[PDB]
């Protein structure tokens, strides 16, 4: 089992170059999304009888 | 938050499902060794598909809609034209390159299709050659379920290593190594977005991540659920994230905030697949009690 | 004498049918809960819930109308009705203990070929043809009216007598036998098969055997005192108007026999839940599921209430 | 691919009878749900019979009912018609059709050699002209004008259209007025109301020559246009 | 609501009816599940009866038989064990002439997979067969090796009861479930006499539940 861990360490030092972002910011691009698609979200604002097929 | 329609399955048993890109019909995978195409507003089944192998455990529905994949355990994935001449449902190739089991497939494209496998790695393949392009190695578990960005460019894969790891498709490398979870993960699923993905597993803890953060931005934990889960959806806008559960429910947390916004509870037995459209009208729920239910 | 007798026979009637009536309510409900999961027995007794309390429920409905002593305010179509309805749920019931015992010993014995019959469409196959040859029996019974006295009757001629012999040896007699074959053919191929532990054996030879005793005991004495009218009218020894001793103590026993063939009817959905094991574990979720839907238990309100008063 | 050759197609006696099949090779007819097609020997596509898959619907039409019969046969892999009671107008060109029906299926889409038979309310639907003189090169229009609205409770009208090229087999263009069929230049594009259709050829060339036809999918009894000639 | 409604009506009820068909001619076979283990005499037992699993069918009398061997699966046990729940019979093959190998004797990790695959939930009641194999190499070699604690005659006779016996103690949350056990002597000419006597025990105790008499 010495040989496995050998490719799995430059498997970790190729992952020296994490990309790199703030959680508050990556949380920002959740909530930002939201209000894009929001109107046409029928979940949280469900589609009255007319414009609903699945009647 | 109701039923609106019952398919009510094929024969016995339902593993897997994916929404078609009309988001009219769904494909239904099964251990009898029949897949159905259904359809949602009519409740009629629309194709049958025989297996050769009776054991299968994943399903794909292509993008284009030409195609659809079922695979299992036989070390030999089967990719079948919907749309032929003869009218018939005929195997393109056998695609027999892991020495494991076909956990997930899944379809970037026509041409390459990404398989997820038993054998510790997942593998690009084209159909024209039926030869592996990029290995993806690394997964120390074998990798039971992978989600695919909307750009298809770049998707994450999870296995039984508690962790998860991104993968590039083009040249076959590892991009993130994603770890916090306790248990083997059972599925994944992605943001619509493209940039964040959360994931269930059986420790009963909801988990929520970003690619480049490769941080969790926040776990969604009852006291109540010590029941593992075994699917993960979200919906268009955010603002929901539906759940299967092996407590014979399924639940809807809130995205952002995870409280009990929705308690499912029509299906009997364990909720095997949950699959939300891609417009997102509609929520389906499969499980081993032979039946299909959508809900609105 | 005879009045205040079947006047308190049929206030017990009314107090059995008080006592018995939600059980075989409740019967059909649960055999239907079943039905979807289900094999060819669960329907075989929900078709026995359907043929069970219309008339043991409705004999008392005309009892407590009017006390028979034969006052009849109806245009006796009602009767005649409630006649058919009381001749065929019995032989209904009877023949259908019959067939499912034949289904127990196809399944035992046969148990290849059984698994392929065993659909519930080819269930609900028998019981119609059941039903109309009853009918056919019935139809004469219908034709055979004198404009007379129907609740009891007794002559030389025995007429009606003879008919009734012979829907006893068609209904009864052959029935016995069938149930007698089919029983002693479980008893001998469950002995002879080694794998079953004995205690097993043992308690399907109790359950089989309680179910044979108790159609037994109440119903064939009845067809005691029905076999009788043969030698007895026969040899008119039997039959004396003028010495109305023998037309008392034949009407006595007739109604002590209806009363205990009613009883068993009654402890017929009853034994439908009483002998079988599985009976015990779905009794007892039923039971706690009307616990929980009653709300009687009220722990949570009791630790809501000791938290409030301090 | 497939294989569609019909079986003797002759002379019938006048109001007399004669089995005509198509035999059938090289698709899953067994799921296949099988149509019929008159062709009057100048003049008018009508259709007369179906026959669906699990042969349990039969629907006829007007002069077609009673004196005509239809058949199948699953495991020799084949399809019958009987016709009884022949006159000149129960004389015209059948071609043997199949279609496939489910949501998105493409019904109509091939078609056989003829049957050369001759002896010796309902929905209207009308072109405009039937004839229309053309350059090899610029766009033209023609127009199927119906008689009712063919836009359903669901949302989607059901409209097909179709090609006949001169002495051959006719083809489907554009089914339910947005979807062209396979093997189909885009160059070919319908258009229209709900109630008003329209044609869009567009640089057409020397092989677009030949009748066009119109057809309601909206009541069982479907009936054809009348043809229109795009001569050069 | 037309033609196209009707006739998509038409091949809904069609393919309906070929399924039930289906189910109906597929459920008559018998399922069995093969748990060979190495040298446990796969060829010896898959020639008795005459890179995934290996399916394979075999007809006795009027029963039809599909067995599914599971064999060089490499992967974690659970994952795919579930799949063979309703499997009627499972089916075990353990060699008797291991007793003198170590990799941990093959004898007591065989015992520990027995074990594990005894106590678990999804085979609460599934009836349990083990066959054995190489008793005739055992008995000629043969004790010390491998259980010392025996202290016991290196008689055959003797020593296959104890082992047996041992093999049998290992019936953990299997008060329903059953461990018929054989005494495989490999030449024996038709071993699935045995299966099929199980098997129709089986069949016969779960009719009476069929029944709801037991
Ligand atoms: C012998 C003394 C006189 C009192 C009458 C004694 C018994 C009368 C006993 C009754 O079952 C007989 C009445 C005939 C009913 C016909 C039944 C028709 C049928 O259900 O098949």
């Amino acid at each position: 089992s010495i040989a496995q861990a050998r490719k799995l360490v430059e498997q970790l030092k190729m992952e020296a170059n994490i990309d790199r972002i703030k959680v508050s910011k990556a949380a920002a691009d959740l909530m930002a999304y939201c209000e894009a698609h929001a109107k046409e979200d029928p979940l949280l604002t469900p589609v009255p009888a007319s414009e609903n097929p699945f009647r | 938050m109701r039923t609106r329609r019952t398919l009510r399955g094929h024969l016995a048993k339902i593993y897997a499902m994916h929404w078609g890109t009309d988001s009219r019909l769904l494909v239904s995978a099964s251990q009898d060794g029949k897949l159905i195409i259904w359809d949602s507003y009519t409740t009629n089944k629309v194709h049958a598909i025989p297996l050769r192998s009776s054991w299968v455990m994943t399903c794909a529905y292509a993008p284009s809609g030409n195609y659809v994949a079922c695979g299992g355990l036989d070390n030999i994935c089967s990719i079948y034209n919907l749309k032929t001449r003869e009218g018939n449902v005929r195997v393109s190739r056998e695609l027999a390159g892991h020495t494991g089991y076909l956990s997930c497939c899944r379809f970037l494209d026509d041409n390459q299709i990404v398989t997820s496998s038993g054998d510790t790695t997942c593998a690009l393949w084209d159909i024209e050659t039926g030869q592996q392009t990029t290995t993806f190695t690394g997964h120390t578990g074998d990798v039971m379920s992978l989600s695919l960005a909307p750009d298809t460019r770049l998707f994450v894969s999870g296995a039984c290593d508690a962790s998860a790891k991104l993968w590039d498709v083009r040249e076959g490398m590892c991009r993130q190594t994603f770890t916090g979870h306790e248990s083997d993960i059972n599925a994944i699923c992605f943001f619509p977005n493209g940039n964040a993905f959360a994931t269930g597993s059986d420790d009963a803890t909801c988990r929520l991540f970003d690619l480049r953060a490769d941080q969790e931005l926040m776990t969604y934990s009852h006291d109540n659920i010590i029941c593992g889960i075994t699917s993960v959806s979200f919906s268009k806008s955010g603002r929901l994230l539906l759940a299967g559960y092996d407590d014979f429910n399924c639940n809807v947390w809130d995205a952002l905030k995870a409280d009990r916004a929705g308690v499912l509870a029509g299906h009997d037995n364990r909720v095997s697949c949950l699959g939300v459209t891609d417009d997102g009208m509609a929520v389906a729920t499969g499980s081993w009690d032979s039946f299909l239910k959508i809900w609105n | 004498s005879f009045e205040e007798s079947r006047i308190v026979l049929v206030v017990v009637y009314s107090a059995v049918c008080t006592l018995g009536v939600p059980a075989n309510c409740l019967t059909a409900w649960l055999a239907l809960l079943q039905v979807l999961q289900g094999n060819v027995l669960a329907v075989y007794l929900l078709c026995l819930a359907l043929c069970e309390l219309l008339y043991t429920g409705t004999l008392p409905l005309w009892v407590i109308y009017i006390r028979n002593q034969h006052r009849w305010t109806l245009g006796l179509l009602a009767c005649k009705v409630t006649a058919y309805i009381f001749f065929c749920n019995i032989y209904v019931s009877i023949l259908f203990l019959c067939c499912i015992s034949c289904d127990r010993f196809v399944a035992v014995v046969y148990a290849l070929e059984s698994r392929g019959r065993r659909r519930r469409r080819t269930a609900i196959l028998i019981s119609a043809c059941i039903f109309i040859l009853v009918g056919i029996v019935h139809y004469p019974v219908f034709q055979t009216e004198d404009k007379e006295t129907c609740f009891d009757m007794l002559q030389m001629d025995s007429r009606i007598a003879g008919y009734y012999y012979a829907r006893f040896t068609v209904g009864f007699a052959i029935p016995l036998s069938i149930i007698a074959f089919t029983n002693h053919r479980i008893f001998r191929s469950i002995k002879q098969s080694m794998g079953l532990s004995a205690a097993q054996k043992a308690k399907v030879k109790h359950s089989a055997i309680a179910v044979v005793v108790i159609f037994l005991v109440c119903f064939a004495p009845y067809h005691l005192v029905l076999l009788v009218k043969a030698a007895a009218f026969s040899y008119y020894r039997g039959d004396r108007n003028a010495m109305c001793g023998l037309e008392e103590r034949l009407y006595t026993a007739s109604v002590v026999f209806l009363c205990l063939s009613t009883v068993n009817g009654v402890a017929d959905p009853i034994i439908y839940v009483l002998a079988t094991d599985h009976s015990r574990q779905e009794v007892s979720r039923i039971h706690k599921g009307w616990k929980e839907w009653s709300m009687k238990t009220d722990v949570t309100r009791l630790t809501h209430s000791r938290d409030t008063e301090e | 691919d497939v294989q569609l050759v019909e079986s003797g197609g002759g002379l019938v006696q006048p109001g007399g009878s004669r089995k005509l099949s198509c035999s059938a090779s090289g698709f899953a007819f067994s799921s296949f749900g099988m149509h019929w097609v008159r062709q009057a020997p100048e003049k008018g596509l009508e259709w007369v019979a179906y026959i669906s898959s699990g042969s349990g619907t039969i629907y006829y039409a007007d002069t077609v009912k009673g004196r005509f019969t239809i058949s199948r046969d699953d495991p020799k892999n084949t399809l019958f018609l009987q016709m009884t009671s022949l006159r000149s107008e129960d004389t015209a060109m059948y071609y043997c059709v199949r279609s496939i029906y489910y949501y998105g299926s493409s019904p109509f889409d091939f078609w056989g050699q003829g049957t050369t038979l001759t002896v010796s309310s309902d929905i209207v639907m009308t072109q405009a002209t039937s004839s229309v003189p053309v350059t090899p090169g610029e766009s033209v229009s023609i127009s199927c004008r119906s008689s009712k609205s063919l836009l359903h409770s669901n949302g989607n009208t059901y409209l097909y259209w179709f090609l006949q090229r001169p002495g051959q087999s006719p083809q489907l263009l554009i089914y339910r007025m947005s979807n062209l069929a396979s093997g189909v230049p885009d160059r070919f594009s319908g258009s229209g109301s709900g109630t008003a259709f329209t044609l869009t050829i567009s640089r057409l060339e020397a092989e677009d020559v030949g009748v066009y036809y119109c057809m309601q999918h909206l009541e069982y009894p479907l009936t054809f246009g009348a043809g229109t000639k795009l001569e050069l | 609501l037309s033609a196209e409604d009707k006739a998509a009506v038409e091949r809904s009820k069609m393919i309906d009816r070929n399924l039930r068909e289906d189910g109906e001619k597929a459920a008559r076979e018998v399922k069995l599940l093969l748990l060979g283990a190495g040298e446990s005499g796969k060829s010896t037992i898959v020639k008795q009866m005459k890179t995934g699993i290996v399916e394979t069918h075999f007809t006795f009398k009027d029963l039809h038989f599909k067995m599914f061997d599971v064999g060089a699966q490499r992967s974690e046990r659970k994952k795919w064990i579930h799949c063979f729940e309703g499997v009627t019979a499972i089916i075990f093959c353990v060699a008797l002439s291991d007793y003198d190998l170590v990799l941990m004797n093959r004898m007591h990790e065989s015992m520990k997979l027995f074990d594990s695959i005894c106590n678990n939930k999804w085979f609460t009641d599934t009836s349990i067969i083990l066959f054995l194999n190489k008793k005739d190499l055992f008995e000629e070699k043969i004790l010390t090796i491998c259980y010392p604690e025996y202290a016991g005659s290196n008689t055959y006779e003797e020593a296959a009861a104890y082992i047996q016996c041992q093999f049998e103690d290992l019936n953990k949350r299997k008060d329903t479930k059953e461990i018929y056990t054989h005494f495989t002597c490999s030449t024996d000419t038709k071993n699935v006499q045995f299966v099929f006597d199980a098997v129709t025990d089986v069949i016969i105790k779960n009719n009476l539940k069929d029944c709801g008499l037991f």
